[PDB]
């Protein structure tokens, strides 16, 4: 996933640490990517 | 040798711990509860007053102990108990 920057928009306080929480993230964001995936080719299918 | 001589120097050394340990004890005691009000409005930007309430709070109870001992201090060095 190439990263996508723009300037700007309380911070966020993350625990344990950021770094973990996007590891532990980043293969959940891609189910849910494929899983849009899929719903979508059902409609499409349908 | 006075007598009096040995009971202002006892005196006055006990003054110098008194005002040591009560500048020692503000100082790092208002310094931790500086650098707890730091972290919570670096955290939060608008967590000003509810802040510095209890930061308030705990720097006056550290001053009343510095201003204890600096009362007792004055005790000790202008009218030196068992002097005569």
């Amino acid at each position: 996933m190439e990263v996508e920057y723009v300037g700007e928009v309380t911070l966020y306080s993350f625990e344990p640490d950021p770094e973990t929480l996007f590891d532990a993230l980043l293969p959940r964001y891609i189910a849910t990517r494929v899983y849009a995936a899929l719903l979508e080719a059902a409609a499409s299918e349908s | 040798l006075d007598p009096n001589a040995i009971i202002t120097a006892g005196a006055l050394i006990g003054g110098g711990l008194i005002m040591g340990g009560g500048a020692i004890g503000a100082g790092i005691g208002d310094g931790i509860a500086g650098n707890a009000l730091i972290s919570g409005i670096a955290r939060q930007p608008e967590a000003q007053g509810r802040l510095f309430t209890p930061f308030f709070i705990t720097v006056g109870l550290v001053e009343a102990a510095y201003f204890i001992n600096l009362a007792f201090m004055a005790l000790f060095v202008f009218a030196t108990p068992g002097l005569q």
